[PDB]
């Protein structure tokens, strides 16, 4: 029904800590602006209007930080905790949730205020300003699609049936349609329908010393970028994060974490921006993907 | 180090699948660091720029003992060559029957 | 902040004298003094070699023009001075104060380039190996600033010295730049106490050594996120008007009465007469840069050689420079041979400079060229 705001220390990560700024002890109220400012570069010559390129500018969100605590000790402990937790990580992801959507914004602490105007049992009523890194993006699960063989029908499918030594008839419209393909289980498509900007993939390699990773193809079947690694031993999994702010390319074997950046193929990795098409798995047995895609206004 | 046993300053310890990070296109000097004050974990490993062996008497006095055991030469991608540190056997008098030398006396 | 040691000018008119009595009894050169004031370098842009820009930093103590500033870092750099011999050297950034403003912001010039100042070198010295030029340039008997020793990697400066244009007298700055471009190396000045424990002197040395005696080539990628600055440099000086309207003076008239002969340079590198061309334009340049040349007939009377015209219309070394943030996933230090991938294109060269600022850590990449 009502909206939900949730501050995350590290989303997409094991060391995550979530603060409910809607229901918890420390709450965010009356956001300054959730919209957007656009600058279209319009120049008018003799009454006729010419439009350039629109630079969608995102403005600082200023909240109304309010703590609810049983004692003065409790609210001072809340301010020291919530702020340090935002300061501890270089950037904090604010989740925007409503009946219809679940968007996210990457924020950086711009300004926080601490004053001595306490209410009852020493309760804070302050202004918390944030700088916009990326405004509104959808964090969703990306999975491959499987292809299944069509059913075999007498007269419709290509088979030599009925009276010996078989018969298939050329009709008009119904004629002969191939049932499927021998070993249809080989075909798998990791479909990309809209342009994505960053992702958190968990890749499980097959063979050691053979380049292992992912490659991306466009609408015409041409490779534009590829994250691939040539390791000496089989890693249990290669944890990759394409996020610009905290780029991670690490391999895991047992309880040991290895940085795989120098072993990576630098020539194939041309871009981070993934375009409309499909994704292929190079020397991978299994893969788990989480795709984050931007939305200007939500 | 899958399974490597080391006796540094007369102190025995085993390295069981202990991985140590290296510097790209550099000659890494792997050291065995012993700090007796760190009662929970006295032995720690470190890949360094140069052979920073101190020779601190940890058994009689205080301090942190540093001693190089392996020299790992690396490239931009991985490891090129590995040369281990010599094991010095300081003795007073030898009463031996036979000997085979691979280098020089 | 960083720690800074401020000393008065290392005057070679004072420090070059070998009157200091060593503990054994021997008479050696005067050692460097103690800092007149220990301060802290703040609001800084500090380069490692000073390849392109001059350093600038505000200092707590009121330093004056001439003073030497030694910026300290709690880390160590291992230089390979001999095939197997590697020495423990402390990280230092040594500069000369060139000018201080009202707000005490000092303009710092890297010690080496401030040492080889106003020094001129004739073609005669440049005829030998690169070692002979380095041994000439680094001398406390000649230089404006005091020098004690030089560390140099024999393999990198082993090659024959680059050929000088017109065989003229060049400045120590121009020759060093020409040499450092071909050898793909940059110098670093370092203050460190004498190697022998008996010698108690603090000394200043110039570094031409690397972490690897036999330097290896690295392969890396530079992403657009690292605030990359692309600009084109020129290593070798060659002329810019690819087309030449060449005039030859008539012997009988002692005038330029005869019509001109036009010469065009092909994409391959060869120079042909424009009239002789029979192609489709694919082998010719995309833009025609032209100049009018006047030549005087030789004593023999023959027209000037095609090859002599060719040198004047020949192309210059178009080189790409990349300035970007330090990647902690694959760190790139000064004096390292690298192969950088940027926006789908491969650029090959070395890391010339490094800026140590309050906000970022950046590198200057110089594409050495010599691609085909
Ligand atoms: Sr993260």
């Amino acid at each position: 029904g009502v909206r939900q705001y949730k501050i995350h220390t590290n989303l997409d990560g094991t060391d995550d800590k979530v603060w409910d700024v809607t229901n918890g002890k420390v709450r965010f109220y009356q956001p300054s602006n959730l919209g957007l400012q656009s600058t279209n570069n319009i120049w008018q010559s003799n009454g006729i209007g010419v439009m350039g390129t629109r630079s969608i500018t995102q403005p600082q969100i200023e909240f109304k930080l309010e703590t609810f605590g049983e004692s003065l000790e409790e609210n001072y402990q809340l301010m020291k905790d919530f702020v340090n937790d935002i300061l501890s990580k270089k950037f904090v992801t604010l989740e925007y949730q409503t009946e219809i959507f679940q968007v996210y914004a990457d924020l950086a602490l711009a300004d926080v205020t601490k004053t001595e105007g306490y209410g009852k049992n020493g309760t804070f009523s302050e202004k918390i300003t944030f700088d916009i890194i990326t405004k509104w993006y959808t964090y969703e699960n990306l999975t491959f699609d499987k292809i299944q063989n069509g059913k075999v029908i007498a007269g419709m499918s290509k088979i030599y049936g009925g009276t010996a030594p078989g018969n298939y008839k050329y009709i008009k419209g119904t004629s002969y349609t191939y049932y499927g393909e021998s070993d249809i289980d080989r075909l798998s498509r990791w479909d990309i329908k809209e342009e994505i900007f960053s992702f958190m993939g968990i890749l499980y390699p097959k063979l050691p010393k053979t380049p292992a990773g992912v490659r991306f193809l466009d609408d015409i079947g041409n490779e534009y970028t590829a994250i691939v690694f040539k390791t000496e031993q089989v890693q249990d999994y290669i944890l990759i994060n394409t996020d610009v702010n905290d780029e991670t390319y690490q391999g895991w074997k047992g309880t040991t974490a290895l940085n795989l950046f120098p072993v990576m193929d630098f020539e194939r990795y041309r871009t981070r921006i993934i375009e409309k098409g499909q994704m292929e798995l190079i020397n991978l047995s299994k893969a788990e993907f989480k795709i984050k895609r931007k939305a200007d206004f939500v | 180090y899958t399974n490597t046993s080391i006796i540094a300053g007369g102190r025995y310890f085993e390295l069981l699948n202990e991985t140590v990070a290296l510097k790209g296109d550099s000659v890494n000097y792997i050291h065995a660091n012993i700090d007796l004050t760190q009662t929970a974990n006295p032995v720690s490993l470190s890949a360094e720029t140069a052979n920073n062996s101190n020779g601190v008497d940890i058994n009689n006095g205080s301090g942190v003992l540093k001693v190089c055991f392996d020299i790992v030469t690396t490239s931009g991608t991985g490891v090129t060559s590995t040369k281990p540190i010599v094991q010095t056997s300081t003795l007073d008098s030898i009463s031996v029957n036979d000997m085979t030398v691979s280098g020089s006396i | 902040m960083l720690e800074a040691n401020v000393y008065d000018n290392f005057n070679p008119n004072y420090y070059n004298i070998s009157d200091f009595s060593m503990p054994n009894g021997k008479k050696e050169k005067r050692g460097l003094p103690i800092p007149k004031a220990r301060c802290q370098v703040i609001n800084y842009e500090l380069w490692e070699t000073g390849y392109l820009y001059t350093s600038s930093a505000t200092l707590t103590v009121s330093v004056e023009v001439g003073d030497i500033v030694q910026i300290l870092f709690p880390e160590v750099v291992p230089i390979e001075e001999a095939l197997g011999k590697k020495k423990k050297l402390n990280l230092d950034m040594v500069y000369l104060v060139t000018d201080v403003d009202e707000s005490n912001k000092a303009t710092l010039k890297n010690y080496f380039w401030a040492m080889i100042e106003s020094l001129d070198v004739p073609n005669a010295i440049t005829k030998t190996t690169n070692f002979a030029i380095i041994d000439y340039l680094i001398d406390p008997n000649k230089n404006n600033l005091m020098s004690y020793g030089y560390f140099f990697n024999s393999s990198i400066f082993a090659g024959k010295a680059t050929i000088n244009r017109k065989a003229e007298t060049s400045s120590a700055h121009d020759v060093a730049k020409r040499i450092f471009s071909k050898v793909q190396f940059q110098p670093t000045t370092t203050i460190q106490h004498a190697p022998s424990e008996t010698d108690p002197r603090n000394l200043l040395f110039i570094n031409f050594a690397s972490r690897n005696w036999n330097r290896k080539r690295i392969t890396t990628r530079v992403d657009i996120k690292q605030s990359v600055t692309m600009d084109t440099e020129t290593i070798v000086d060659r002329s810019a008007y690819n087309f030449a309207v060449v005039f030859v003076k008539n012997k009988a008239t002692d005038d330029y009465t005869d019509p001109p002969k036009m010469y065009i340079a092909k994409n391959n590198g060869d120079v042909i007469d424009y009239s002789t061309y029979h192609g489709d334009g694919t082998d010719l340049p995309d833009v025609r840069t032209a100049k009018t040349l006047f030549y005087d007939r030789d004593d023999h009377g023959n027209p000037p050689e095609l090859s002599t015209i060719k040198v004047e219309i020949s192309p210059s070394t178009i080189v790409t420079r990349l300035i970007f943030n330090q990647n902690e996933l694959l760190p790139l230090y000064v004096n390292d041979l690298v192969d950088i991938w940027y926006e789908g294109k491969l650029y090959s060269g070395y890391i010339a400079d490094r800026v140590k600022t309050e906000f970022n850590d950046r590198l200057i990449f110089v594409e050495s060229g010599d691609k085909p």
